[PDB]
């Protein structure tokens, strides 16, 4: 006799049948059988008769027409005023002003960070103009209507008379009551007189009637409008106009007019609004690069439909589209984009939509099959290539195959074939009988399957319910209840039964339900299936998502937001670049009913291939057979079913069908992944045959193609237009090909609706304008107070949705100040509503509102800012805006509060901080330690933790005392085992001394107890609880929530906790707080926050005063690029750095399902992987883990002989890449991050003594990125000033002091293999145990540098080449080539060792790539394989880092090497040089290696010492000796041994072979060749830097006895250049001079090249110069070159490099760039007589700015010297840049007093164009001039090196050229 | 000047062969109005 409400916001669909039926009942008769009988509706009908004995009944309106009146009414009153809205907004602004000081915290943290504060005031935004005006009357009426409807919905969703009495007690002068009946009236000057009759609403003035869902809709839209305009008001910067607010009021009124004079049918107009905005955005994009041809017919489509809707529907649509086109800005248009729901939702016509669906599904086609054959052949080719790559083993069976087929020899030899062979069989891979690859699990975790999905009925119960009932809608069964009733899943057996036919005719039912808030009158329909069918679909799609989707890259379904952004950036490079080097088109494809039109005959062969690879057949195929053989019905109407005992026989099937017994098609939300696969394969085929460099993005419906094209840097207009013509041609061709393929598969594509652009893109309502992720804010601020389903309206929940909405806004945006201000405002609004009324508390609060002066201040501050862990349970600290997935919120909060404490002088904030310091700890007993298992990094608190723990424990109680009433025996026994052993195992876990809590959590969830806890946390639905359990659980939970909110408000109004002085070094406080909470020392969780250990104020490299004095001060360097544009048109050159992000917090860019766990056995195996990190082998915890995995299996398990390595040199909060690791979320949009690089190599100083600091750099990088971007965009002058952050706390920095865990207590586990089958029996496949050989020791730290760097090199090469030969992801990771090892190593031996390692890696790749004909040519094979490895190594970036150490450079350039010409030395040239040295080592000096018998032993290291790499390494060495020990062709015995090695690596490297097939044959095959020729070490390479590697080997070599190398020059020629004012002009001179030719002969005779071969030209001028200048200023040049020659000629000379950086994305991730290679080629003396070489990038290079020249003057002042020479060699064809250059160079030379010589390179052609402004602009300090020409200059070129000279203080105001 | 590969063909007794020239007009041509690879010409000159 009691039910919950669970309905506040509009999540349900919308419908008109209830109102119609209630009207028919009110007119006359009994209830018409379809009315959802209850008590509420009965009493409502009673009162409704008692007031509808009037006469209005008979001309009443209903839903679908009722709105019509309403909206008109509303716009009328919205432009009328009242006396009520004044009071409301007056009180709201009073609340804000009472809450004004709150913002002080924000302003204080921004002033500590070093930024200005907006002075208008976010929080006093409702007192500038919000009254007595049109806009303030529309705002106040909107808010008042929202309040009205909120009160209405509260009265509706109340339960008892007491709540209604409470409500009327609160609102008195607004509401009225009539007792003796339940007759409640609500009046208002706008909306007249409503009569909310409990579950129904009636309007008299607007003569209509309706139900709750409409009230929720209107409440939601009014709230959207209000909060949107609110956050829109008072922003910091002029991002928007004010005519945005005025235009948006106009737009909303236009929509009102549309609705008021076109009915619900006018809801097609917003469906046109959205693409209209998109078209406007595109047409505003092309203006920047307007020279390319825009394709498609999108704008024509838009114009036609606007004219259509203007002719029909009246001129209202005209007004709407006019006001929509009124906008001009871009962000305003996006803000209009977000509000496609601010008008309402349409009353759907389910019959109409179902009729259209029936027709669209039953529409037969005449499609082809050969296309699908080719498509599936491509798929099988891809899957087999992947299989061979990862696991070097085919997946065929020659026993079933032919012989006149090239693959029987290419299978007898386990290889992969070349291009011409695959072309010979390009479309026949199906005729290959592909066998099983991916073993499926015999069980699965319930967290992946069970969910509140409203499982359907089956035929038996359906027929019985129809025979019993007389009508009404179906309530469907639930999933967890059905699961607890029936036995669990055994997918192997299930799919084998389906393989045998299976899925009998009974369980083939589907039910429909209309989707919610989709804005279509026809309405979408999401389905709910039966148990077996839903099981089939779910396990199938999860199976594909696990082991198929990772192959494809477009497939953006199982991906989070960060990875989405990474993919978009990768597929958008070439948008908004300012040049014509990267043109990327974007085709958005949106088919017509893709789901329905996807049909059987298409998906037969692709699905067949999937089914063969899983070892099944026809199973996937059967899908459409099920849709052919299945019933389909509609839930909200049952009386239409008339079943004939054989089929459906639907009734009333003339007005439109409702049900049917079969359909050739599919439905939305089902098999999205396979259908996406086939569509993607089509697209990829067509593109790859037309253009290979296409990228694809696909979730299944909103597909995106992106073809990229590169065009040369220097191109002329004719050629440019030719290129663009060919570009458009190819793009149109690909689009036509896609349409042809789609008509070949029945998928019709709308030609006039596919979108095309080149500077725009869309993905899932995420717009990307010119590479910039542009944000809609309106969706997210509209979702304020719109809590999710099956949740409670608690303070915590609404504040949490506010916070996460704002944080997702920030992740979609930049300029965090705006989302912070919006967070504040929306939070205050939400809490004002919640305190106006609290449902679960069943009354108003009265403790916070009545407060004044200070107490209300403390209350709000505690509500909003305090974290859930620190006393409060509602708010969040601002420190979560810096990073999102941080490992410890405690340190973040404490750092924030400390900064706010010492950065202030006020009183109450001190009290708040002291409260945050000592958060009122409580008991230290059991029933609290469990919290550490559900959410570590928390505190045992007096006042309870998040209600999740409370739900888990309450449901645990109900399930323990009602275990007997669950039918299943396995689940029953599992819960039985749970009860006892849970307490006992928690006791053991507390019995572990060091208390590393993450290990305990993973162990608790990894044992059998994770099963019940899993499902118990999977219970979150109130109706689920009411069905399964009884009123006890629900009542207990309600009372618990009551007590919890009471304690919450008591905490928010606690006593001020009088101050006790500030605290130092917050993280230390957190550690000791955990300590005094849980007694013992704690580790792991305590992680510092960069807000503490990087300081507040950064400083530019200039004017910092650190330099190199005081010591090796560490720092985090931030190189910003000059391309920084605060606007949204450039996207920068770079990619960005965001980090990784684990998808375990419901952030998948949609919300369909989650990925909580995988399995208990896999978690236990992960523990076994982490055995030796912090636990010893022969101990009690190792015994426990082995007992655990042996309990969850049989005692006959082939354990893996857990390893014999020791990563003692590592951290402890880097446990696993499962839940929290890889810190970093990049809360700010990456768009501005395209301008930034962030280096940490300075922090290498921290490892001067070692100590194993090993702290995470990613939070540092991210904090720096965020706040330096903010500090740049607030001051656009420092567009190139590299910053550097210094450390402030040293006590934050923590030496690891590695620790171990041990106990004396032992705990025995019970058997769970003979007690629970079907859950654990076969979850994980075989492991193929290998026998160990004890890995004879190393004895490593007894050698010198020159004796072991060879070993290090060989090890690195071996590991890299192995990780390349098997396609692991760790082939391109920086953990292999670290940077703390090049500074102290012998370079020659290091590189020769790399060569050795690469060679034996080539041995393994030879073992793999072994066909039947390549055997007789093995030497060329070895060479080519080495070349392949070297190619992949060229693709390795971070190797080029080794060019920082000068010793390595000297050794690598001692051999001839092609010198580059770019300053920012890239991967390409650096790796090319390294690989040229390696290729010179090989093929000249191979004899030196593999000889000198004490260089031959192979020392392996322990960076990847797992069983996998081990046997692979021994195999590589054996195969290397066997390729060696040979000079002539091979023998058959050698081939036999090699095939045995191939089989062995096949067995070890997973697959489906036998495990090893022997041990004695193994040892006999590897002994005497590898085992007694490896010397394994129990140590990692990095820490070797301690003992001997750190001891530098002084190079005691000098030279090679070569002569003095006398220097040389060449001829020259002088020319005159005079000047005067008038400057007349002739025509023939321009005619013969201004014609630029090009003919390279002498540019090729310029043999030497350093940057471009210019020193040849600049020898003679300086040889003529007669000062021997001490100080040159070289500018514009790329590298060395001219500068290097300057250093040659004048020994007593120094230099100022103004070489531009122009960084590219080919560099490393964080590290700083390296100096120009040319100068590092010079030598030590020449380099030291450069000023500063390792600090150039820290200096600016922007010639067009002034700071560069101020830096030059600063150098002149700091050094006791004065400039004498200047050189400018900037080649530019443009004009403005060189004009600026000359302006600033003139002001510079005017700011020099001493003698001066200047050299300017120029082209004679520009010397007569009057727009050059070079001589008349530069000749303002120099009287003396002479032009110079060289005997080496381009054969036809007007190159002049003009030399100016002065002696001091000459002005010569201006003089043109004569 | 722009680059214009003028293509044509010839027939010898029996079969045919192709022919190309820089200075002719037989009206089946491939043309490009930009070199964009003169650096390669200089490279070949340095090599030889
Ligand atoms: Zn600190
Ligand atoms: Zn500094």
């Amino acid at each position: 006799n009691i039910l919950r409400n669970s309905d506040y916001n509009l999540n349900s669909p919308l419908i008109e049948d209830p109102a119609r039926l209630m009207l028919e009942w009110l007119k006359t008769g009994n209830r018409p059988y379809r009315m959802t009988l209850t008590d509420n509706c009965s009493r409502s009908f009673r009162v409704l008769k008692d007031y509808f004995k009037k006469v209005d009944l008979g001309s009443l309106k209903v839903g679908g027409m009722a709105a019509q009146s309403m909206i008109s009414l509303w716009l009328y009153g919205a432009h009328s005023e009242s006396n009520r809205s004044r009071r409301c907004i007056t009180d709201l602004a009073h609340f804000y002003s009472k809450s004004s000081p709150i913002e002080k915290l924000l302003n204080l943290t921004l002033g500590n960070r070093g930024l200005r504060i907006p002075p208008e005031g976010v929080l006093s935004c409702l007192e500038r103009v919000d009254y007595d005006n049109a806009f303030g009357r529309y705002l106040a009426n909107t808010y008042s209507s929202y309040l009205f409807f909120h009160v209405i919905t509260l009265y509706m969703n109340a339960l008892d008379w007491d709540e209604e009495k409470t409500i009327l007690a609160l609102w008195k002068d607004l509401t009225s009551v009539d007792i003796g009946k339940d007759l409640v009236k609500f009046k208002d000057q706008i909306w007249g007189l409503l009569i909310v009759t409990k579950d129904f609403v009636y309007s008299q003035s607007s003569n209509c009637l309706f139900d709750r869902n409409y009230t929720l809709m209107l409440k939601d839209l009014f709230l959207s409008r209000f909060n949107s305009l609110m956050v829109l008001l008072s922003p910091p910067e002029p991002r928007y106009s004010d005519d945005l607010i005025s235009q948006l009021c106009q737009l909303y009124i236009a929509g009102d007019q549309v609705l008021s004079m076109c009915g619900n049918s006018g809801y097609e107009v917003i469906k046109i609004l959205e693409p209209y905005v998109v078209n406007s955005l595109v047409q505003r994009a092309e203006k920047f690069r307007p020279l390319i041809h825009s394709l498609g017919d999108f704008p024509v489509f838009i114009k036609d439909k606007v004219s259509q809707l203007e002719e029909t529907f009246g001129p209202c649509a005209r007004r709407f589209f006019r006001a929509l086109d009124q906008f001009d800005n871009i962000h305003d248009l996006v803000f209009v984009f977000g509000c496609y729901r601010h008008w309402g939702h349409p009353y759907i016509d389910y019959r109409k939509g179902l009729s259209k669906l029936y027709d669209q599904v039953h529409l037969k086609k005449m499609i082809d099959k050969s296309y699908q054959e080719c498509l599936a052949s491509d798929l099988a080719r891809r899957i087999l290539r992947w299989g061979f790559d990862k696991y070097s083993k085919w997946y065929l069976d020659s026993r079933f195959l032919a012989r006149d087929h090239p693959l029987t020899p290419y299978i007898k030899t386990q290889t992969w074939p070349p291009k011409h062979i695959v072309d010979l069989v390009g479309d026949t891979w199906h005729k290959l009988p592909i066998t099983q690859i991916f073993e499926i699990p015999e069980s699965m975790d319930p967290s992946e399957i069970l969910d509140d999905k409203s499982h359907s009925f089956t035929r038996t119960r359906l027929a019985s319910w129809l025979s019993e009932n007389r009508g009404g809608p179906v309530p469907s069964e639930k999933v967890i209840i059905t699961a607890l009733s029936k036995p669990p899943v055994n997918p192997r057996e299930f799919l084998r039964s389906i393989d045998l036919g299976g899925l009998p005719d009974e369980d083939l039912i589907i039910g429909l339900k209309p989707k919610e808030r989709e804005l279509k009158i026809e309405g979408r329909f999401f389905a709910l299936m039966s148990w077996n069918l839903r099981l089939y679909f779910v396990i199938t799609e999860k199976l594909l998502a696990n082991y198929i989707l990772p192959l494809f890259d477009a497939l953006t379904m199982t991906d989070n937001l960060n990875k989405v952004f990474k993919k978009l950036i990768d597929r958008v490079t070439g948008q908004g670049l300012l040049d014509y080097s990267r043109v990327t088109y974007a085709f958005h494809l949106d088919y017509e009913k893709w789901n329905n039109h996807q049909r059987l005959e298409s998906t037969e062969d692709v699905f067949s291939v999937l089914d063969q690879v899983f070892g099944l057949k026809r199973v996937f195929s059967r899908t459409h057979e099920f849709f052919q053989k299945a019933w389909i019905y509609y839930s909200d109407r049952s009386d239409l079913i008339g079943l004939r005992e054989d089929q459906i026989y639907c009734l009333d099937a003339s007005n439109g069908p409702t049900c049917w017994n079969g359909q050739d098609g599919g439905l939305e939300g089902l098999r999205q992944k396979g259908w996406s696969l086939v569509s993607l394969l089509m697209i990829d085929r067509e593109s790859q045959i037309r253009n290979t460099r296409t990228k694809i993005l696909a979730q299944g419906d909103n597909q995106v193609l992106c073809p990229t094209y590169m065009l040369s840097p220097g191109l002329s207009q004719e050629g440019l237009l030719y290129e663009l013509e060919r570009i458009s041609r190819n793009a149109l061709s690909i689009y036509r090909a896609v349409e042809e393929g789609a008509s070949k598969l029945g998928l019709i594509i709308k030609k006039e609706e596919t979108m095309c652009s080149y500077d725009f893109l869309i993905y899932g309502k995420t717009p990307l304008f010119r590479g910039n992720i542009l944000v809609p804010e309106s969706k997210r601020w509209a979702r304020v107070s719109c809590v999710s389903n099956d949740q409670i309206v608690n303070l915590a929940n609404i504040m949490s949705t506010v916070s996460t909405n704002a944080l997702t806004v920030a992740q979609h945006s930049q300029s965090l100040i705006k989302p912070m201000r919006d967070f504040l405002l929306m939070s205050v609004q939400a809490v004002f509503h919640y305190l106006l009324f609290s449902p679960i508390l069943k009354g108003r609060v009265y403790k916070i509102l009545s407060a004044e002066g200070e107490s209300f201040l403390l209350a709000m501050s505690r509500i909003i800012y305090l974290d859930p862990s620190l006393g409060g349970i509602s708010g969040m600290s601002l420190g979560r805006f810096h990073i999102r997935q941080f490992s410890d919120p405690v340190s973040e909060g404490l750092s924030f509060w400390r900064e706010i404490w010492l950065s202030s002088q006020e009183s109450w904030i001190h009290a708040l901080c002291q409260e945050a310091g000592n958060p009122d700890l409580g008991e230290r007993t059991l029933e609290s330690f469990t919290r550490l298992l559900e959410d570590p990094t928390t505190l045992n608190i007096r006042g309870g933790a998040s209600p999740t723990i409370l739900l888990k424990d309450a449901i645990r109680k109900a399930l323990y005392d009602e275990v007997d009433k669950v039918e299943n025996s396995e689940f029953r026994e599992a819960i039985l085992l749970s009860k006892t052993h849970r307490d006992n195992f928690i006791l053991f876990l507390i019995s572990v001394e060091p208390l590393f809590p993450r290990f305990l959590s993973e162990l608790f969830s990894s044992s059998f107890l994770g099963i019940p806890e899993s499902i118990i946390g999977l219970i979150q639905n109130s109706r689920t609880i009411r069905r399964q359990f009884r009123k006890s659980l629900s009542k207990t939970l309600e009372e618990s929530f009551y007590n919890s909110e009471i304690h919450g408000i008591s905490r928010m109004t606690q006593t001020p906790q009088r101050v006790g002085g500030v605290w130092p070094c917050s993280s230390e406080r957190a550690d000791l707080l955990r300590e005094i909470s849980w007694g013992r020392k704690v580790v792991g969780t305590t992680v510092p926050h960069p807000s503490e250990m990087l300081g507040l104020l950064p400083k530019s490299s200039i004017s910092c005063t650190c330099g190199a004095t005081g010591g090796g001060n560490p720092r985090v360097s931030v190189s910003v690029l000059p391309s920084f544009d605060q606007s949204f048109f450039s996207r920068g050159p770079l990619k960005g750095y965001l980090g990784s992000s684990t998808s375990m917090s419901t952030q998948l860019f949609h919300a369909w399902e989650k990925v909580t766990n995988v399995h208990v056995v896999k978690r236990a195996l992960s523990l076994k992987e982490s055995i030796n990190w912090f636990i010893t082998r022969d101990s009690n915890l190792a015994q426990a883990l082995i007992r655990n995995i042996m309990s969850l299996t049989g005692p006959d398990f082939p354990l893996e002989e857990a390893p014999v390595f020791k990563r003692t040199g590592s951290a402890l909060h880097r446990f696993k890449s499962a839940r929290y690791s890889e810190g970093g979320y990049s809360s700010v949009c990456p768009n501005l991050l395209s301008h930034i690089s962030v280096s940490t190599d300075t922090m290498s100083d921290l490892t001067q003594d070692g100590k194993n600091y090993d702290f995470m750099f990613q939070p540092l990088m991210l904090y720096a990125q965020t706040w330096t971007s903010e500090l740049v965009q607030r001051d656009t002058r420092l567009r190139d000033s590299t910053f550097h952050w210094h450390l402030r706390c040293n006590r934050c920095v923590r030496p690891i002091d590695d620790v171990t865990l041990e106990t004396s207590q032992i705990f025995e586990f019970p058997d769970v293999s003979k007690r629970i089958s079907r859950m654990v029996s076969g979850a994980v496949p075989h492991f193929q145990r290998l026998p160990d050989i004890r890995l004879r020791p190393g004895d490593f730290e007894s050698l010198s540098g020159r004796e072991k760097s060879h070993h290090i090199g060989s090890a690195q090469g071996l590991l890299y080449s192995i990780l390349v030969a098997i396609h692991d992801s760790g082939y391109n990771d920086g953990t292999i080539f670290p940077v703390n090892i090049y500074g102290k190593v012998s370079p020659r031996d290091y590189l020769r060792g790399l060569a050795r390692g690469v060679l034996i890696g080539s041995s393994i790749c030879f073992l793999t790539r072994m066909t039947n004909i390549n055997i007789n040519r093995p030497l060329e094979l070895v060479s080519g394989v080495i070349s392949y490895i070297l190619l992949r190594l060229d693709n390795h970036p971070s190797l080029y880092i080794m060019l920082r150490e000068p010793s390595l450079r000297g050794e690598i350039f001692s051999i001839p090497q092609k010198i580059p010409a770019a300053y920012p030395t890239t991967m390409k040239e650096g790796n090319r040089s390294i690989l040229c040295y390696l290729q010179h080592v090989l093929r000249y000096e191979r004899e030196i290696i593999t000889a000198s018998p004490e260089n031959d032993w192979l020392w392996i290291f322990s960076d990847f010492r797992s069983a996998k790499m081990t046997y692979l390494s021994l195999i590589t060495y054996q195969s290397h000796l066997l390729l060696q020990r040979v000079e002539r062709n091979l023998s058959k015995s050698m081939r036999d041994n090699l095939r045995q090695l191939s089989s062995l690596m096949r067995q070890v490297l997973g697959g489906h072979g036998e495990d090893t097939l022997e041990s004695d044959d193994n040892i006999q095959r590897l002994l005497k060749d590898s085992l007694r020729r490896t010397r394994w070490v129990d140590q990692e390479v990095r820490h070797a830097a301690r003992t001997m590697t750190g001891d530098y080997s002084p190079n005691k070599k000098v030279s090679r006895k070569v002569g003095c190398s006398e220097w040389v020059c060449s001829a020259q020629q002088v020319a005159v250049s005079t000047s005067a004012n008038p400057a007349p002009v002739s025509e023939l001179d321009i005619r013969a001079l201004s014609k630029r030719f090009q003919n390279p002969l002498i540019s090729g005779l310029r043999v030497v090249q350093w940057a471009t071969g210019a020193h040849y030209k600049l020898k003679p001028i300086l040889d003529d110069l007669n000062v021997f200048p001490s100080l040159c200023l070289v500018v514009g040049d790329g590298s060395g070159g001219i500068s290097r020659a300057v250093l040659n000629m004048f020994p007593d000379a120094k230099l100022v490099f103004n070489s531009l950086l122009e960084v590219n994305d080919l560099m490393a991730s964080g590290t700083h760039p390296l100096p120009p290679s040319a100068i590092m080629r010079g030598g030590n003396d020449i380099v030291s007589r450069v000023i500063d070489l390792d600090s150039i990038w820290e200096k600016p290079s922007d010639l067009r700015n002034l700071a560069t020249w101020k830096y030059f003057q600063s150098v002149q002042k700091q050094v006791n010297m004065s400039y004498d020479l200047i050189i400018c060699d900037a080649e530019v064809t443009d004009i403005a840049s060189i004009n600026r250059i000359t302006l600033l160079m003139s002001d510079f030379a005017l700011s020099i007093d001493g003698p001066l010589y200047l050299v300017f390179k120029t082209y004679g052609t520009m010397l007569v164009n009057p727009n050059y402004k070079a001589i008349q602009h530069l000749s303002r300090a120099f009287p003396s001039v002479t032009g110079f020409i060289t005997q080496v200059t381009s054969s036809f070129s007007s190159e002049l090196y003009l030399r100016f000279s002065k002696r001091g203080k000459f002005f010569r105001d201006a003089e043109y050229l004569t | 000047r722009p680059i214009t590969y003028y293509f044509r063909k010839q027939v010898i007794r029996g079969n045919v062969y192709l022919s190309w020239s820089w200075s002719n007009d037989t009206s089946v041509f491939k043309r490009v109005a930009c070199n964009s690879s003169l650096s390669l010409s200089s490279h070949w000159i340095r090599l030889i």
